[PDB]
RNA sequence: GCAGUCAAGCGUUCAUAGCGACAUUGCUUUUUGAUUCUUCGAUGUCGGCUCUUCCUAUCAUACCGAAGCAGAAUUCGGUAA
RNA sequence: AGAACUGGCGAUGCGGGAUGAACCGAACGUAGAGUUAAGGUGCCGGAAUACACGCUCAUCAGACACCACAAAAGGUGUUAGUUCAUCUAGACAGCCGGACGGUGGCCAUGGAAGUCGGAAUCCGCUAAGGAGUGUGUAACAACUCACCGGCCGAAUGAACUA
């Protein structure tokens, strides 16, 4: 029905600066920065003190308002990446063929290389993103671990290894073969 | 149908000996000109009673200027109109100074929406809700908040010539 | 039926304030359930406690404001978690009885009612010296 | 062979999946309505069949 | 640095006792003050001492300006003159470039020939003397 | 000729994996009819051969989603000429 | 294919429907000036990229009578609306506290104390607390939820209509 005012909060933890210029977003914490560009939506910010910032349509309709809450995510995942930071566990499910998970690179890139898959001679290869850092668990048997400041680009990351696993023209109940997410936590504040 | 002006219409059935001096009956008619108000009356006249003009006369009609039009108003509206397969009836509420104002953007509204051609539609009851918080429709709850302020992004001032010598800002 | 109960609490609450004379708001915050089940066997004697949800009791309170009138001055206190100790036994005694037993790691009182007055339950624990050293300085003053 | 627990972990992603019986897509266990467009959203689910 | 830096667009509001100038018709180039807001598209304006009536006006054939003085919603029009010049909104107004500019406008537009050919003169009169300035450093 | 909607039944159990009765909405113009507008100062017809291009309601091939998909095989469906 | 009344085409150009016998407007000597009809006014194209309130976003939008087609059935897209129910005696959502006594209830048996399981579903004290919603234990524990309340302050749920 178009509704004249609405908006949402942004607490902003002690120790971070958020900076914003035609809505093209900055935030900066212990973890380091990360920069957003939020040009695609039709939103205005204000700040009231150095906790808080709002988030404000004016005039929208359902689906203008509907932005609004995510542009608050978003931010929100910026500054607790930045702080707490983003952490996803994995497990490699395998019936049979172990799977075996190792890092290369070439021209200093870091892969992820992904071998015996089902028993496939072929080789994996998904790409480590920057700014996520790749470790393997000590105790946790077949477990990977992918770590850093931005859930998008830590969560695409262990995405991207899932997908690469995916059993092709066989009964994907029986065939359960996988590197699947587990967990999806911080890097601080307990695991 | 149009600009709308608002009509009390008085009529009665015609005198007959043994009845000299007919009951007189009222309506409150909007329409743009006297001939659609006087031809409104008669149309609902027939549907109520058992009258046509040809054994009728009409005998007052006088316009009803707005009483405060400049005090702003929220409007209880009741209204029943032909959707192409039901007929139906319909609450709606609108904020305006006139009820002639109000009225208008309820046709315009009805055929926005519902679709609603004038000829479809019979405006039941028209009225000032007293006390806010009788207001129900949301949106003019919505404008009866404290120190109500808004902005108006997106400024676009229309051109008088056609090239410009500078690149436009919309920024109000 | 939901009305019934509540009408049922209205009425219940109502021949509390008519038949018991003086009256203890208590503020339960925390404590568990296992504690009020203990003050009700502590107190079965004389004392009634009785537990409710606020805007039943304030609004209750002020559709008694016809009769028992100074019960108006009882609300800005049932804020919170609160509710109503009823007695007609001496202040003291039901009150150490609240506050000491049944305490553990207790329900305090917060504020009290005796025929039309508030006691900050400060009040109420005296020491009788200062009731004995005011009558003491003012027969020096005298003299 | 393969815990339990992981056989379960698995499963979250292969076998607890509703699907469209229009179009057949693999929809979230919970899904109301399809996301496809070309079944017009339909509510139209089923739970995707279970293994043995 | 190290604070949370927030440019947030300033918007001239729609808000009782924002004033205005109006775009198209008979009240054209005056001034009033928002009275009262009837929606989204719509507001009640009344200008007094610039003798625009108290009227509904679509929001679109007004511009606001950047004033605003203290005024109770839905004030009848004697009130308004009453705040209105308390606040010397006229004042302020005259003094704005904005103002000013118009006034410049409407000025030129009323120039006699004669008038138009006494500038050009005294433009020439004055460039000759700007010119030199701008070659002795 | 081709496709739907409803869901009684088939389907060991289970309407809808794959089907689908009573009914019901449609689509197509390579069937056959109905029509008789055009061409009777006319110029054959069927089939094949040869060759090009187009349709998609897809048989194969690419990638997928389903299954009463353990594997193999198949089956239903999507993007697809 | 075939009748009824009327108006047309045929016999008839003109303006509009791009186009076109039959629609709409209007019927015609040779011309000037004005005004209109039906239909139009972003550009092709003469004429406001006019004013006003809504509506709509289509990886197949839609765009004007005759007319150059679309239907049953569906959609948690989005808009307005209806009925029923809850709620200022404070709901709904969200955060927060309590979640107790008979009592490890009866069977059963290595053990089973609310939570393998058969069988019942009672009471007390309550503002409220199931002879138990799940997690959990060898069995207890511990945790959870229903149930009541603290805060908040005006809305909430369900079915439908086009
Ligand atoms: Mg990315
Ligand atoms: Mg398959
Ligand atoms: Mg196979
Ligand atoms: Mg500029
Ligand atoms: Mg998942
Ligand atoms: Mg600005
Ligand atoms: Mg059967
Ligand atoms: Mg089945
Ligand atoms: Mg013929
Ligand atoms: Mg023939
Ligand atoms: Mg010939
Ligand atoms: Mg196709
Ligand atoms: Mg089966
Ligand atoms: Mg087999
Ligand atoms: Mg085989
Ligand atoms: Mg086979
Ligand atoms: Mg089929
Ligand atoms: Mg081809
Ligand atoms: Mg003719
Ligand atoms: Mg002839
Ligand atoms: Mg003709
Ligand atoms: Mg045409
Ligand atoms: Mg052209
Ligand atoms: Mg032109
Ligand atoms: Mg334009
Ligand atoms: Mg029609
Ligand atoms: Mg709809
Ligand atoms: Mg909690
Ligand atoms: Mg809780
Ligand atoms: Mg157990
Ligand atoms: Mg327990
Ligand atoms: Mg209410
Ligand atoms: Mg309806
Ligand atoms: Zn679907």
């Amino acid at each position: 029905m178009k509704y004249i005012q609405t908006e949402q909060q942004i607490e902003v933890p002690e120790g971070v600066t958020v900076s914003i210029k035609s809505r093209i977003v900055k935030v900066v914490g212990p973890r380091g920065t990360l920069t957003k560009n939020l040009k695609h939506i039709d939103v205005t910010f204000t700040k009231v003190n150095n906790q808080l910032i709002k988030v404000a349509v004016h005039n929208g309709g359902r689906k203008h308002v509907a932005a609004l809450r995510t542009v608050k995510s978003l931010v929100d995942n910026m500054i607790t990446g930045v702080t707490k930071g983003y952490k996803y566990k994995m497990r490699y499910v395998y019936a049979h063929f172990p799977i075996n998970v190792n890092i290369v690179e070439k021209d200093g890139a870091k892969f992820i290389e992904v071998r015996n898959f089902l028993g496939d001679k072929k080789i994996r290869n998904v790409p480590v993103r920057d700014g996520v850092t790749i470790e393997f668990s000590t105790n946790v048997k077949d477990e990977i671990v992918l770590s850093g400041n931005s859930v998008e680009d830590v969560s695409q990351n262990a995405a991207d290894l899932q997908q690469i696993c995916r059993v092709r023209n066989k009964d994907i109940r029986k065939f359960l073969d996988g590197i699947y997410v587990s967990h999806k936590g911080f890097i601080t504040e307990d695991l | 149908m149009a600009h709308f002006k608002e009509y009390q219409v008085i009529g009665r059935r015609l005198p007959t000996e043994s009845v000299p001096e007919p009951k007189l009956f009222r309506m409150r008619i909007f329409a743009s000109n006297e001939v659609i108000a006087k031809s409104r009356y008669w149309y609902f006249l027939q549907k109520l009673h058992k009258v046509k003009k040809a054994s009728g006369e009409i005998v007052s009609i006088n316009q009803i200027n707005e009483a405060h039009p400049t005090k702003v108003k929220n409007f209880g509206v009741w209204v029943r109109y032909d959707s192409r397969s039901g007929t139906h009836n319909m609450y709606k509420e609108i904020r305006d100074v006139s009820r002639v104002a109000a009225v208008e953007t309820l046709y315009q509204d009805m055929a926005a929406r519902h679709r609603a051609r004038f000829r479809s539609i019979h405006i039941l009851k028209v009225a000032e809700i007293e006390k806010t918080a009788d207001v129900k429709r949301q949106y003019v709850k919505q404008f009866l908040t404290k120190d109500l302020k808004f902005p108006l992004p997106h400024r676009v001032q229309k051109s008088t010539k056609t090239f410009s010598y500078k690149r436009p800002s919309t920024f109000y | 039926g939901i009305r019934e109960k509540k009408a049922e609490y209205f009425a219940k609450l109502r021949e509390y304030l008519e038949e018991y004379k003086s009256l203890f708001v208590v503020g339960v915050d925390n404590v568990s359930s296992q504690q009020m089940h203990e003050v009700r066997k502590e107190l079965r004697g004389r004392a009634v406690v009785l537990m409710g949800k606020n805007t039943m009791v304030r609004r209750a309170i002020r559709g008694f404001l016809s009769d028992l009138p100074d019960f108006e001055k009882l609300l800005p206190f049932v804020k919170g978690n609160v509710g109503f100790v009823f007695t007609n036994e001496p202040l003291t005694e039901i009150k150490n009885v609240i506050v000491s037993n049944r305490v553990a790691a207790g329900l305090t009182v917060v504020q009290v009612y005796d025929n039309g007055q508030v006691f900050p339950s400060s009040i109420l624990d005296i020491t009788d010296e200062e009731l004995v050293s005011h009558f003491v300085s003012a027969v020096s003053t005298i003299a | 062979i393969i815990e339990p627990s992981l056989k379960a972990l698995a499963s979250k992603y292969n076998c607890d999946k509703s699907v469209c019986r229009k179009c057949y897509a693999r929809l979230p266990p919970r899904a109301t309505n399809c996301r496809k467009r070309k079944c017009g959203h339909t509510n139209q689910l089923r739970p995707k069949k279970k293994l043995k | 640095s190290t604070d949370s830096i927030v440019k947030a667009s300033n918007w001239r509001l729609v808000e009782v006792g924002r004033v205005v100038l109006i775009k198209k018709g008979q009240s054209a180039g005056k001034l009033a003050a928002i009275v009262e807001i009837i929606d989204q598209k719509k507001v009640l304006i009344d200008g007094p001492k610039a003798g625009v009536p108290r009227q509904a006006i679509n929001l679109g054939q007004v511009v606001l300006t950047p004033l605003t003085f203290a005024l109770p919603r839905g004030a009848r029009t004697a009130t308004v003159s009453k705040k209105w010049a308390a606040a010397a909104v006229c004042e302020k107004w005259a003094a704005s470039s904005w103002a000013k500019k118009i006034a410049q406008r409407e000025r030129r537009a009323a120039l006699t020939d004669f008038e138009r050919f006494q500038v050009m003169v005294l433009r020439k009169q004055k460039r000759y003397t700007v010119k030199k300035a701008l070659a002795k450093a």
